[PDB]
């Protein structure tokens, strides 16, 4: 199972 | 800066003339991911050739396995067909058996 | 033995033919088993592997939110770092991405991953205290700051300790019978002249699983690595992977070389020379 980013995740 | 194909031709199983077999075409180590593959018999371009999902080695380079059902002969003449930005021209390796 | 889960994540831009693509594919060990495209006709999560097809829609519906999210965000991202590069619009680019855990043999966390790169260059990883970056340059140090600003590293390591461990073990028991059974490869000495005076060994191994293996010549007991030439190890589409080592030798000498070859398939290492 992949993980879950948070809200707005970017480099 | 970017990285040529390594290109291997060879079959899933022992090669046996008459027995029904897959052909297969793996290239790797090259980067960007863009690649064009074809699989030839006697020169002509085999139409329904699939592949595998994109996906990269522990140095970033990505690899793909592009493979068609095949009944080698002793005459026919099998290869792989490579373009990629790196090269001015197709890369042609042709299917040697004991490779 | 020793098992790993990793996701691979590839954003590419295209300036000129739409939007980025974004491609998320699943691997346990040398076994693929999900994949998501962002250019399929409908995007969606989908199944690569027997063993993870019975898991439910509440599954497949996460990861499909999760990796279409991820289209979006690495879209940005591909903007921000052309940005940070000081890069015109013209080129495309790509991000890539490699996370996930390693077990040892007892099935406990053995170290997480999470590295990020940059037209194939390291970019930015997640270091092994999980808690700490390495940025490669001034602009992947942009990326650190909003990442320590976002307290990303504590995310990652809740993740990695707990879902990763908890769902790679899942998969191991799932798909126990290929997933944890090792195929040893079946092995022969190939022998052609190349002149009156040389001929070249190939010791072939086929059909094993996992793809780790050790080939080598030795000549007189002693190893030949600069005179071995020796292919990639390649798929042959079956879920089992061949390899191959040839060396160069003086014609009459042929017994003085053994192959030699080590996997974890093998209840012992073979040693193998031409059998004329």
């Amino acid at each position: 199972h992949p993980v879950a980013e948070a809200d707005y995740f970017e480099y | 800066i970017q990285r040529t194909p390594k290109i291997q031709v060879y079959s899933r199983h022992p090669a046996e003339n008459g027995k029904s077999n897959f052909l297969n075409c793996y290239v790797s180590g090259f980067h960007p991911s863009d690649i064009e593959v074809d699989l030839l018999k006697n020169g002509e371009r085999i139409e329904k050739v699939e592949h595998s999902d994109l996906s990269f080695s522990k140095d970033w380079s990505f690899y793909l396995l592009y493979y068609t059902e095949f009944t080698p002969t002793e005459k026919d003449e099998y290869a792989c067909r490579v373009n990629h930005v790196t090269l001015s021209q197709p890369k042609i390796v042709k299917w040697d058996r004991d490779m | 033995g020793s098992h790993s889960m990793r996701y691979f994540y590839t954003a590419m831009s295209r300036p000129g033919r739409g939007e980025p693509r974004f491609i998320a594919v699943g691997y346990v060990d040398d076994t693929q088993f999900v994949r998501f495209d962002s250019d399929a006709a409908s995007p969606r999560t989908e199944p690569r592997a027997p063993w993870i097809e019975q898991e439910g829609p509440e599954y497949w519906d996460r990861n499909t939110q999760i990796f279409k999210t991820n289209t979006q965000t690495y879209r940005e991202s591909l903007r921000n770092l052309r940005g940070y590069y000081n890069q015109s619009e013209a080129g495309s680019h790509i991000i890539q991405r490699m996370y996930g855990c390693d077990l040892g043999p007892d099935g406990r966390l053995l170290r997480g991953h999470d590295q990020s790169a940059y037209d194939g260059k390291d970019y930015i990883a997640l270091n092994e205290d999980l808690s700490s970056w390495t940025a490669a340059d001034t602009a992947a140090q942009i990326t650190q700051r909003k990442w320590e600003a976002a307290r990303v590293a504590e995310q990652r390591r809740a993740y990695l300790e707990g879902l990763c461990v908890e769902w790679l073990r899942r998969y191991l028991e799932n798909g126990k019978e290929t997933l944890q059974r090792a195929d040893p490869p079946k092995t022969h000495v190939t022998h052609h002249p190349v002149s009156d005076h040389e001929a070249t060994l190939r010791c072939w191994a086929l059909g094993f699983y996992p793809a780790e293996i050790t080939l080598t010549w030795q000549r007189d007991g002693e190893d030949q690595t600069q005179d071995t030439e020796l292919v990639e190890t390649r798929p042959a589409g079956d879920r089992t992977f061949q390899k191959w080592a040839a060396v160069v030798v003086p014609s009459g000498e042929e017994q003085r070389y053994t192959c030699h070859v080590q996997h974890e398939g093998l209840p012992k290492p073979l040693t193998l020379r031409w059998e004329p």
